[PDB]
C-alpha cells in the first residue's frame, strides 16, 4: 500500500462471518507476524502471509498491526469494525400542539455499532415538506402545518443506510388520530378548613399549547389512598378546579391529572404526584 | 328556549351523525372492493372535483362571526343530503339501503335543527335559496372505478364536514354563546 | 204508478224543521189524497201531523229532529193505503264537528309512530267524519298524511317509516265532513321523550348451590336498543303461585343477574321483568315503561 | 282427475260462498236500516231490471243438457261478480269491505274453477266472450233508496242463483255423470 | 397524465381469456414503457404474463378466470413506478342461472302465502341475479307479481293479498341476470293442502281435587280458525323440571281439557301444547303441524 | 113477533155479559111466565114481562120458550147460543211435495161453540191464487206451484169471521225454506246367517214424493235396542240400504228412518216401528 506511517484504513466486517487480512501486497512466503492492541499473535493463525479470522464476534474488533519478524517495523495498519445491519426501524408521530405541526422520531429495534444515515421526506398526497430541524436531541422532524381538515392523509417515510445493508418504512396518518397534548404541569391539592371529608386539588395548563382559549382541553382527575391502592375514575369539564367528597377523615390521598382536546386525539400522561393531608381540628 | 338548548342538540345531533357515517363508511369500505378496503388508499383526487371542500386557514376560520359560518354549514349539508340521496341507486342492498335511508333522515332532520337555530337567533336570513341547479343532480354516464371514487371521497368529505361542524358548534357554544 | 217525494236527501240540523211532500199519481186522485201514509225507520207516523193539499198532495210537518239511527240516514218511506212502497227519501242530520283534543303520541325504538286522539263531540257521530293526521318537521319539512289507519283501535294511525331524531314534530287532526271542517291544536313533540321498547327475552331462573330461600334471575338485553342514545332500566316482580299479590322489586338497572331474598323454600314462583329507557345526551326523564315478559316458573328446592 | 274430483270441489265451494253470502247478506240487511232489516220486506221491484234471472221452467231446466246451464252459470256468475265489485264503494267499514273482498276473491275463484270444469270434459267453448258491454257498469246518478233497493235485489239474486247452481251441480253430478 | 384502459367493463365466462392495455401518456415515454405493472384486487401480477408492445403501449394476457370475489367486479388498477394510480376497470365474470329447483310454500290461516326456493347454482351466485315470483290461477287468471321479498330468509316472498280457495294454482321463479335467462317449472300447488295455523293460546294447568299424581289442562281454541272448513287436531307434550327427555300424548283432537297420568307427587312439569288442522270437504289428508306454545308450568301437590 | 108457532129465532151472545130478552111485544103489565128444557122458572128471575140474565155460563143456552100464566099458550120462542169471540189463527204452511205446491191449515187456539166463517187470499208479490180445495178434510188450500227459483217472497192471509168479532193473521215465507216430506213407509229390518252381530235394514220411498230420480232425498237411520234406551245418529248418503255393525249378540233393536231432500228444508218425523233379531247357531 502506500506509507507505512498513514493513517490507517477502516474495513467493517458482519457478525459470525469469515474474512481475511493480509498486510499489503507482500508475497506469499514472507515472514508475516501480527499483533492486536500491543501483544504477539498465534503463529497457528496465519494462513502464509495472511490473517483469517472464523466466526469473529464482539471482542475482535481493533487495530489490527502487521510488523516484521522479531522487530518494530509496521507495513500496514487497518482498523476492524464488526457490526450488524440495521433493521426496520420505529415510526410513529404526534403532534404535541394541535394549531401548530407535529415530530416525531425514528429508532431501530436493536441497537449497531455503527454510525448510520437517515433519510426524511414527507408527501402529504402530492406535494413537498420540510423537515427543519435544530433541536437538541436527534430524530425529530419538528414540522409545521400549513391547511386545516385538508382531507389528504400524510405519508412520512424514514430510511437508514449502512455499509452492510438497509432498510425502509413507511407510514401513514391523519391530523386527527396523532393527537396528544402533555400532562399538566404544577398540580398541588390544598385542604379546607370548612369540611373535614373534602379536598380541594387544582392544577394549571401545559405552556406548550398555544391557544388554550380557542381549543380547550378536557381534564381528567384520579383519586386514590395509599393503603387502598385502588384508582377511581372521574371526568371533569372545562375548568382547572376540582372539589371531591371521597375524602377520608385521616388518610392520605395520591392525585393524578391528564389532559385531553375536546373530541379530537386520545388521553395523555398523568401527572408527576400530589400528596394533601385533610383537616383535622385539635 | 334560545340558544341553551338548541346548541346542545345540535352537537348531540352532530355526534350522533358523525358514529352513523364512520359505521356506514366503514360498511361502504368493506363492500366496495380489496383496493378501496385497504388501510391507507391514498389516490389524488380526480373524480369528484364538484363538490364543496371543508379546508380553511385558521385566521379565516376565527374571523367569521356566526353567519358566514352557519350558511356555510347549511349549504355543504344540503348538497351532501342531495349527493347521499342519489348515492342510493349504486348500492344493492337491503340493510345498506335501510341504513343509507335512516342516514338520510337524520340527516335532513339535522339541517332542519340547523335551519331552526339559524332562524331562532334571530339573523335576518332563514333560508336563503341556494344552487338550484344541483337539487337533483342526476347521475351521469360514467365508469364504475370513477363512481366508487365518487363515492369514497363523498364519504371522507362527509366526515371531514362533520368533524369541523362539530368543531364549529363547540366554538359557538364556548366563545360566542354563554 | 210512483209517487216524487221533496225535497230528495235534505241536509238539516238537530233542531230545525223538515217539510216534505209525497205526490201519488192517479187520474180518480180522491181516496188517494187521504189513503196515503207515512212512515219513518218502520215507524207509522200519528196521523194528526200530516195534513191535505189538493187531491194529489200530501203534507208532513216534523221539527226538533234528532240524532240519525244510522250513519246512512233516516228511511222517510211514503206507504199506500194497502201497504205499497211508492217512493222513499234519506234524512242526513248532524253537527258540526269541534277541535279533538287528548292527542297522545308514542314510539317504539325510534322506529315507528302511533298517535291516538279522542273526537270529544257527540254530534260528530251520527254523520259521517274524516279523520286525518298530518305530521311535519317545525322548521324545514312538508305535510306528510299518515296512511296505516287502526292499528291498534279507533281514531289511530301507524307511521312505519323511520324519522329524524333531535327535533322537535307538529301533529295536528282534521276533522272534516259534510256540514264543516275543523282542524286540531299544533302539538310539539320531541321523539327522544316518548321512547318504547320490548320487554327483555329469555328468561331464565336457576338455581345458586344449596341455598333453599334464594334464587337467581338472569336475562338477556333487547338487541333493539342501540345503546348509545339511551340506557334500559329493568325491573322485577314475584308471587306465589297460589297467591295473587305481586311483589316489586327496586331498580335493577345495571345487574343483568339478580338475586331474590325472602323467598319461601319448596314454594313455585313466576317472574316477570320489565325493562325501561333512561334520558342520555338530552332530557334526563325516562321513558314509557314497557310491558311484563312471559312467566317463568322456578321450584326452591326445599330442605 | 276428469270429472271426478272437480264436480265435488265445485260443489264444496259452491256450498262454502252460499255460507258466506248468507253471512254477508244478514251482516248488510243489518247495516242498511231498519226498514231493509224487517223479516218479510217485500216491495215490487222497480230499481234493479238490468241483472239476469234465475227463474227458469222445469220442462226448461230439464231440458238443457251440461252446455246451456254451464254457459248460463259462467255468465250470470261473472255479471254477479262485476256488481259486487262495483258494490265495494257503497259500504263504508273496514271488516265489511274486507270481508267483500274476501267474497269476490272467492267467487272469482269459482268461475275459474267452473271455466276449468267446461274446459275439462272437452267442449269446445272455453269461454266464449260474453256482454263486454257491463264489464266494468260505473255507478250512474242515483238516489240512495233506489241504492239499497239494488243492493237488496242484487244478494238476493245472488242468493237464488248459488242456489240454483247448487241444484243444477247436484244433478249433473247425479244422473249425467258416474 | 392519465392512462385509458380497454376493454372498459367486458364481459367474460369462467375459464375464458382476458386482453386489456394501459396505455401511459408521456412525450418521452421510455422509462414508461416498462415501469408500469399490474394489480388485480391489490395483488401484483408477475411481471413474466405483462409484455411491452411499443414505448406507450403496455400488454397483459390472462387466462382461466375464475369466480369474482364482490358482486361489484375485480378491479384491474394499471400503476405507476411510483405507484401513483393512472386508471382502472371492472371484470365482470359469471355463469348463466339454471332452473331453481326444491320450492315449497305454506299457508298461515287460509290468509296469506309465502314461497321459499333455491338456486342450486354455483355459478349465478358470483354475479347480480334477479329473483321473481309469478302465480295465477291455472284456468281463469292474469301473472302476479309477488313484492314483499325476504319475510322469513333469503329466497323468500310474502303474499298478504288473500287467495282464492279450492282452486290450483301455478307457482314459478324466474332468474334474470347480465348473462341470460331461466324460468322454474310450473308447480301445482292446493291452498287446502298447505294449511297452518297459530298454537292454541290460554294454556293453564291446574289441579284436580286431591290426586297428587294427576293433573288438568284446558286450553282455548285459536279464533283465527273459521271452524266451518276444517278441524284440528290438539298435541300435548310434557317434561320434568330436571330433565330435557320429553313425553308426548296421543291425539288429543277433540277433548279441549285433558287430563295426565302417571306423574310423580311433589314436581314441577312444563306443558306445550300444539294443534294441526284436519282434511274436511276436500281431502282428508292432515296439514303442516304448528309451532309448541309457551310452556306453561304447574306444581303437584305431595302427600 | 110473528105468529107463535113459526120457526124461532137465533140470538147469540158473548160469555158473562148481561141481556135482556122479551117475548113480543107485550106490554110490561102481562102476566109472563117462562120455561127452558120443558120446565118452568122462578118469579125471582122476571122483571116484569121480559127476563134478564146476569153473567150467563154455558149451561144457559137451549130454547127459551115464554108461555101464558097457568097455561101451555106459547108466544114467542127463542135459540140461545153462548161463544166466545175469535182469537187469532195459527198458520204455518209446508210443502209436502217440492215440484208440485204447498197445502196448509188454520185452526184456533180456544176452540168456540159457534161455526166460524174463514178467508184465503195468496199474493206472491203481486199476483192472485186460486186456493181450489176438494179435500176430505177441510182447512186446506192445497196450491200449486208455477216457476222455480222465482225470487219472491210468498205471502198468504187467514181470515175468521163471527158475529162476535173477527181476527187476521198474515204470514211470508218462501218456497226454499218451508220443505218437509212425508216419513219413509214398509220399514222391514231382516237378519244375516253369515254376521251374528250385523243386521240388514231396508226402507222405501214415500209415494207421495213425484220425481224421486230428479230430486233425491238424504235418508237418516237411527238404531236403539229396548233396555239401553240410547239412540245413535248416523247419517247416510242417497240409497234404500244400510249396514249397521253395532247389532248385539242376542238383544233386539229398534230402527227408525226419516226423509230430507239434498239441501232444501228441514228433517222429516221418524218410521212407525221396527223390530228384528240377530242371528244365533243352534
Ligand atoms: C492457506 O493458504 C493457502 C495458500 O494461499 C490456501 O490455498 C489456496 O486455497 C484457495 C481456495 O481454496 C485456492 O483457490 C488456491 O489455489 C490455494 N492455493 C494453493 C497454493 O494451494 C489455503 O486455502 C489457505 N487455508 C485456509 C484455511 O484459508
Ligand atoms: C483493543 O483496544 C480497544 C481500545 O480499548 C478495544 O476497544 C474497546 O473495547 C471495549 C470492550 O468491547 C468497548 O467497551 C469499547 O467501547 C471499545 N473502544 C472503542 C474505542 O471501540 C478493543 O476491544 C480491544 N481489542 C482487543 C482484542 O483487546
Ligand atoms: C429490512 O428489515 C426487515 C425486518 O427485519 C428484514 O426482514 C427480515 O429479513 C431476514 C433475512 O432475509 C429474515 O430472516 C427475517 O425473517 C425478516 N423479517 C421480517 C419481519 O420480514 C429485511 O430483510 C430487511 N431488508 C434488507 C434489504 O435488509
Ligand atoms: C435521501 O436524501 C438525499 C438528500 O436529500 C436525497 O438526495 C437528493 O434527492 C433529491 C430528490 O431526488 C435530488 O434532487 C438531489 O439531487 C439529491 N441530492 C444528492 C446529493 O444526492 C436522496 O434522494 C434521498 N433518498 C431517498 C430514497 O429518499
Ligand atoms: C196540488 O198542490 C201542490 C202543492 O201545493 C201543487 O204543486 C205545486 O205546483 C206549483 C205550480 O203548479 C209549483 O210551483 C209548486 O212547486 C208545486 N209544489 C209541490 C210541492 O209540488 C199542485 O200543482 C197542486 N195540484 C193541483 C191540481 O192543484
Ligand atoms: C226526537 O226527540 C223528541 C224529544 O224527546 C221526541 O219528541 C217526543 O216524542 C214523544 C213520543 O212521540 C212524546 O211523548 C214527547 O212529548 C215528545 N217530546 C217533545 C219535547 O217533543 C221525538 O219523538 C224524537 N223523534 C224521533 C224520531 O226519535
Ligand atoms: C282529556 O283529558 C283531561 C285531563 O285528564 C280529562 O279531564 C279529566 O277527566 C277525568 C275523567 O273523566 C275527570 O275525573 C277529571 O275531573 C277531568 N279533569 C278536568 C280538569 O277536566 C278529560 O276528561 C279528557 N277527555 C276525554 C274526551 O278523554
Ligand atoms: C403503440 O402500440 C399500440 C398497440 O399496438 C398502438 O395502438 C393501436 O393503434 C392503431 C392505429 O394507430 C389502432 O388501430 C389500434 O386500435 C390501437 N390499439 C390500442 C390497443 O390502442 C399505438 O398506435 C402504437 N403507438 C405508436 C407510436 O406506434
Ligand atoms: C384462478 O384459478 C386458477 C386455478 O386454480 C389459478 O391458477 C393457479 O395459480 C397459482 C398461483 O398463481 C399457481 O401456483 C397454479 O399453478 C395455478 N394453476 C393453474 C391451473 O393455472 C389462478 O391463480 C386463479 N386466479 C385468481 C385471480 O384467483
Ligand atoms: C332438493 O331436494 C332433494 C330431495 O330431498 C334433495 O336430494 C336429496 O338431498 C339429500 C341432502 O343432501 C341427500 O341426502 C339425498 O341423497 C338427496 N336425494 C336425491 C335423490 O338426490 C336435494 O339435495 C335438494 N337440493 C337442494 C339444493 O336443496
Ligand atoms: C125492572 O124493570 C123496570 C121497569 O122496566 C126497570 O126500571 C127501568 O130501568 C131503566 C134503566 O135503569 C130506566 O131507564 C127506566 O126508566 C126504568 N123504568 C121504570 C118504570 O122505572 C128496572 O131497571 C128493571 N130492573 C132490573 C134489575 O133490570
Ligand atoms: C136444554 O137441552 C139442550 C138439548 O140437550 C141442551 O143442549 C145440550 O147441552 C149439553 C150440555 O152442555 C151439550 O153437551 C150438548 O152439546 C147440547 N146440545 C145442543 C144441541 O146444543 C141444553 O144445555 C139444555 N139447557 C138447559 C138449561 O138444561
Ligand atoms: C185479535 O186477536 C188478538 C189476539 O188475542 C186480540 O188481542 C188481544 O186483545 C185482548 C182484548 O183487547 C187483550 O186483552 C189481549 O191482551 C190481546 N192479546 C194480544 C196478544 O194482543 C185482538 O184484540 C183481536 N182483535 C179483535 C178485533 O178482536
Ligand atoms: C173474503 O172472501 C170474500 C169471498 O171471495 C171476498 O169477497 C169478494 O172479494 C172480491 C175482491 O175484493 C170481490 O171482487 C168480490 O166481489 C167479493 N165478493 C163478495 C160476494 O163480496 C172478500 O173480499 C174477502 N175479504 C177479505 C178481507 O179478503
Ligand atoms: C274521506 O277521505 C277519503 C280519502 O281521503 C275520501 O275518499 C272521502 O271522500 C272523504 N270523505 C269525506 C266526507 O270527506
Ligand atoms: C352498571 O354499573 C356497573 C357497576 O357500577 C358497571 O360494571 C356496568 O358496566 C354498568 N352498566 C353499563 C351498561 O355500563
Ligand atoms: C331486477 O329487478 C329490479 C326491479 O324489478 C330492476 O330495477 C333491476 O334493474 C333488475 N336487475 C336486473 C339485473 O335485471
Ligand atoms: C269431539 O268428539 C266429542 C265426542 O265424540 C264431541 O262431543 C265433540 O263435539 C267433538 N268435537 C267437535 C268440534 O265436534
Amino acid at each position: 500500500r502506500h506509507s507505512p506511517q498513514e493513517a490507517p484504513h477502516v474495513q467493517y466486517e458482519r457478525l459470525g462471518s469469515d474474512v481475511t487480512l493480509p498486510c499489503g501486497t507482500a508475497n506469499w512466503d514472507a515472514a508475516v507476524t501480527w499483533r492486536v492492541n500491543g501483544t504477539d499473535l498465534a503463529p497457528d493463525l496465519l494462513n502464509g502471509s495472511q490473517l483469517v479470522l472464523h466466526g469473529l464476534e464482539l471482542g475482535h474488533s481493533g487495530l489490527y498491526a502487521c510488523f516484521h519478524r522479531d522487530s518494530w517495523h509496521l507495513r500496514h495498519q487497518v482498523l476492524l469494525h464488526v457490526g450488524l445491519p440495521p433493521r426496520e426501524p420505529v415510526l410513529s408521530c404526534r403532534s404535541n400542539t394541535y394549531p401548530k405541526g407535529f415530530y416525531c422520531s425514528w429508532h431501530l429495534p436493536t441497537p449497531t455499532y455503527i454510525p448510520n444515515t437517515f433519510n426524511v421526506t414527507v408527501l402529504h398526497g402530492s406535494k413537498i415538506m420540510v423537515c427543519e430541524k435544530d433541536p437538541a436531541l436527534k430524530n425529530r422532524c419538528h414540522i409545521r402545518y400549513m391547511h386545516l381538515f385538508s382531507t389528504i392523509k400524510y405519508k412520512v417515510s424514514i430510511s437508514v443506510s449502512n455499509a452492510l445493508g438497509h432498510n425502509a418504512t413507511a407510514i401513514t396518518f391523519d391530523e386527527f388520530t396523532i393527537v396528544k397534548p402533555d400532562p399538566p404541569e404544577n398540580v398541588v391539592a390544598r385542604p379546607v378548613p370548612s369540611n373535614p371529608r373534602r379536598l380541594e386539588v387544582t392544577w394549571q395548563t401545559p405552556s406548550t399549547w398555544p391557544d388554550p382559549e380557542s381549543f380547550p382541553l378536557k381534564f381528567f382527575l384520579r383519586y386514590r389512598p395509599l393503603i387502598l391502592d385502588q384508582w377511581q375514575h372521574v371526568e371533569l369539564s372545562d375548568g382547572t378546579a376540582h372539589t371531591i367528597t371521597d375524602a377520608y377523615a385521616g388518610k392520605e390521598y395520591i392525585i393524578q391529572v391528564a389532559a385531553k382536546d375536546n373530541e379530537i386525539g386520545t388521553w395523555s400522561d398523568w401527572s408527576v404526584a400530589a400528596h394533601a393531608t385533610p383537616w383535622t381540628e385539635e | 328556549p334560545g340558544p341553551g338548548p338548541s346548541i346542545q342538540k345540535t352537537y348531540d345531533l352532530t355526534r350522533y351523525l358523525e358514529h352513523q357515517l364512520r359505521s356506514l363508511a366503514g360498511t361502504y369500505l368493506n363492500y366496495l372492493g380489496p383496493p378501496f378496503n385497504e388501510p391507507d388508499f391514498n389516490p389524488p383526487r380526480l373524480g369528484a372535483e364538484t363538490l364543496p371542500r371543508a379546508t380553511v386557514d385558521l385566521e379565516v376560520w376565527r374571523s367569521l362571526n356566526d353567519k358566514l359560518r352557519l350558511t356555510q354549514n347549511y349549504e355543504a349539508y344540503s348538497h351532501l343530503l342531495c349527493y347521499l340521496r342519489g348515492l342510493n341507486r349504486q348500492a344493492a342492498t337491503a340493510e345498506l339501503r335501510r341504513s343509507l335511508a335512516h342516514f338520510c333522515t337524520s340527516l335532513q332532520g339535522l339541517l332542519g335543527s340547523i335551519a331552526g337555530v339559524m332562524a331562532a337567533l334571530g339573523y335576518p336570513l332563514p333560508q336563503p335559496l341556494p344552487g338550484t341547479e344541483p337539487t337533483w343532480t342526476p347521475g351521469p354516464a360514467h365508469s364504475d372505478f370513477l363512481q366508487k371514487m365518487d363515492d369514497f371521497w363523498l364519504l371522507k368529505e362527509l366526515q371531514t364536514w362533520l368533524w369541523r361542524s362539530a368543531k364549529d358548534f363547540n366554538r359557538l357554544k364556548k366563545k360566542m354563546q354563554p | 204508478h210512483t209517487a216524487v217525494i221533496s225535497p230528495q236527501d235534505p241536509t238539516l240540523l238537530i233542531g230545525s224543521s223538515l217539510l216534505a211532500t209525497c205526490s201519488v199519481h192517479g187520474d180518480p186522485p180522491g181516496a188517494t189524497a187521504e189513503g196515503l201514509y207515512w212512515t219513518l225507520n218502520g215507524r207509522r207516523l200519528p196521523p194528526e201531523l200530516s195534513r191535505v193539499l189538493n187531491a194529489s198532495t200530501l203534507a208532513l210537518a216534523l221539527a226538533n229532529l234528532n240524532g240519525s239511527r244510522q250513519r246512512s240516514g233516516d228511511n222517510l218511506v211514503c206507504h199506500a193505503r194497502d201497504g205499497s212502497i211508492l217512493a222513499g227519501s234519506c234524512l242526513y242530520v248532524g253537527l258540526p264537528p269541534e277541535k279533538p283534543v287528548n292527542i297522545s303520541c308514542w314510539s317504539k325504538n325510534m322506529k315507528d309512530l302511533t298517535c291516538r286522539w279522542t273526537p270529544g263531540a257527540h254530534g260528530e257521530t251520527f254523520l259521517h267524519t274524516n279523520y286525518s293526521l298530518k305530521y311535519k318537521l317545525r322548521w324545514y319539512g312538508q305535510d306528510n298524511t299518515c296512511e296505516e289507519y287502526h292499528t291498534v283501535g279507533p281514531h289511530s294511525c301507524h307511521i312505519p317509516k323511520d324519522l329524524a331524531l333531535f327535533t322537535p314534530y307538529e301533529i295536528w287532526v282534521e276533522a272534516t265532513n259534510r256540514l264543516g271542517s275543523a282542524r286540531s291544536d299544533v302539538l310539539t313533540l320531541d321523539i327522544l321523550d316518548v321512547v318504547t321498547t320490548d320487554p327483555p327475552p329469555d328468561v331464565h331462573v336457576s338455581r345458586v348451590g344449596g341455598l333453599e330461600d334464594q334464587l337467581s334471575v338472569r336475562w338477556v338485553s333487547p338487541p333493539a336498543l342501540k345503546d348509545f342514545l339511551f340506557q334500559a332500566k329493568y325491573q322485577i316482580r314475584y308471587r306465589v303461585e297460589d297467591s295473587v299479590d305481586w311483589k316489586v322489586v327496586d331498580d335493577v338497572s345495571n345487574q343483568t343477574s339478580c338475586r331474590l331474598a325472602g323467598l319461601k323454600p319448596g314454594t313455585v314462583y313466576f317472574v316477570q321483568v320489565r325493562c325501561n329507557p333512561f334520558g342520555i345526551y338530552g332530557s334526563k326523564k325516562a321513558g314509557i315503561w314497557s310491558e311484563w315478559s312471559h312467566p317463568t316458573a322456578a321450584s326452591t328446592p326445599r330442605s
